[PDB]
């Protein structure tokens, strides 16, 4: 199935990335 | 009755701490009426599947950390972890990710859930449910 849904990324990942973007911002 | 989990931490602890078992989250709101449908079934069947899953509650409200990346954006959710990984399962709706209606038929997310615990244990990423909810 092209284009196919991928997983999220874990609770951990997420409040990972959350805490990248405050930095950069 | 059932726990939940009140900042992005005990998200992450919830979801850290089970080794063996399903990690399952109904995002949304305990005053939301497709939730409190959904969360009464969830209630029912926890004693059941308590060998294999642990369910959450969480408010998407007091905790929105990740309501932009899992998409919160349904009044009800419910999401399936196993070993720290989201796990997918194709219930023929169009979306793998999440089940994010008020399924009201207890034993068949008795069985949704026995389903994603076989499968992940088996190292799948992907499973497919045993009703076809298209």
């Amino acid at each position: 199935p092209l284009f196919q849904q991928r997983p999220y990324p874990s609770p951990g990942a997420v409040l990972r990335a959350n805490a990248e973007a405050s930095r950069t911002k | 009755m059932l726990p939940h989990l009140h900042n992005g931490w005990q998200v992450d602890q919830a979801i850290l701490s089970e080794e063996d078992r399903v990690v399952v989250i109904r995002f949304g709101h305990d005053w939301d009426p497709t939730c409190m449908k959904m969360d009464e079934v969830l209630y029912s069947i926890a004693e059941k599947v308590k060998n294999f899953a642990v369910i959450y509650l969480v408010d998407i409200t007091e905790v929105p950390d990740f309501n932009k990346m899992y998409e919160l954006y349904d009044p009800c959710t419910v999401m399936f972890f196993f070993r720290n990984k989201h796990i997918m399962i194709d219930l023929g709706t169009g979306n793998n990710n999440k089940i994010n209606w008020a399924m009201e038929d207890k034993q068949e997310m008795v069985d949704i859930i026995e389903t994603v615990y076989r499968g992940a244990r088996k190292g799948r990423g992907l499973v497919v449910s045993p009703k076809d909810y298209s």
